């Protein structure tokens, strides 16, 4: 009784520790991609106030 | 935010939306890196006129890449 | 005995649930400020280009 | 990465890594929230000479700030 209801809960909790896993692989890679779109625009800054002292 | 979600639905619905918004961050990355070659070339026109790298680029060229970002921001 | 073994397997589930909401917290501030450097430095770019057809 | 990080302590010390790396990325934004000004003025020097918000703005005045940046970045 008790048991089945525990051992419910379990596969219940599973599940979400499945989930919150696969969403921290989809906000590792957003990171990521914006770690990489800051770099790009930061160096077009750079370049462009390079630029201007010429 | 994920504070005020609980529920095998809720979650469901927030890893759908960061799968969709990585997809389109991903979309902004690439053009992103398109305006950086073309900046590039931009600034060569000025500090390196007669290299080879100064191929005529403009400010206009940059522009047409920046509406393209404005269209993803939409 | 197999329902204390099942028991201790839960305290377990629960921990690593309230770890891994505390890094979906963590995470979603790293999203969000990153998402106001982005824009932070495109304003900089698209200004920096405004200027330099005068 | 994630999908390889599986206990309590792997966990707790990836937790440890995203708070750290939040606090040196929001000191990324108000610092980038100063080089906008700074560059919102530097461009105003030339689109609005008479102006009252060409305060004298240089580039060297911005590469202050990038200096900064490039020292949270090391």
């Amino acid at each position: 009784e008790n048991f089945r209801r525990l051992q419910a809960e379990h596969d219940r909790q599973a599940k979400e520790l499945f989930l919150l896993r696969k969403t921290l692989e989809e906000m590792e890679l957003r990171i990521e991609t914006q770690k990489q779109t800051l770099n790009a625009r930061d160096e077009s800054i750079k370049k462009l106030l390079e630029m201007l002292q010429s | 935010s994920i504070s005020s979600i609980s529920g095998r639905d809720d979650l469901m619905d927030y890893h759908r939306r960061q799968r969709e918004e990585r997809l389109r961050e991903q979309e902004m990355e690439r053009l992103e890196r398109q305006r950086l070659e073309t900046i590039l070339s931009l600034c060569a026109e000025y500090t390196k006129p007669d290299s080879r790298l100064s191929t005529g680029t403009t400010v206009e060229d940059v522009q047409k890449i920046n509406k393209e970002l404005e269209k993803l921001q939409l």
